[PDB]
């Protein structure tokens, strides 16, 4: 969603969690941070919905 | 037209950050509380054990008095 983005993912702003050790703990923390950033993108999409067709 | 849209001023704030309030006491406080509890327990145990030793001595001398008839 940052390197080869699609339709309107280039118009939102979010962070990408990065691990350090490769263990299950760092990846669980990465998943939780991805939940936080998903909430951020959800708020940004709620506040920026354009009118038109479907 | 009528569609699902956000209002003019947008919606309210939405949180996305980790919130850990760090509630509790410092280590010195809990360690001092534990040491004080230990000292209070030790003092109470010393008093009750001395009293129990005196009671045991009294019962033993009662048996000493009762021994020859038996």
């Amino acid at each position: 969603r940052k390197t080869q983005p699609y339709d309107v993912y280039d118009q939102v702003e979010f962070d990408v969690p990065i691990g350090s050790r490769g263990d299950c703990y760092d990846r669980y923390l990465c998943r939780v941070e991805e939940m936080r950033q998903s909430i951020r993108i959800i708020s940004q999409c709620l506040n920026k919905m354009p009118p038109g067709e479907i | 037209v009528k569609q699902d849209m956000p209002p003019v001023g947008g919606y309210g704030p939405i949180d996305y950050k980790r919130n850990l309030p760090r509630r509790g006491l410092s280590g010195y406080s809990m360690f001092a509380v534990g040491i004080g509890a230990l000292l209070f327990g030790y003092w109470s145990m010393m008093r009750w054990n001395r009293e129990r030793r005196r009671l045991q001595i009294e019962d033993f001398e009662a048996r000493i008095a009762l021994m020859p008839l038996l």
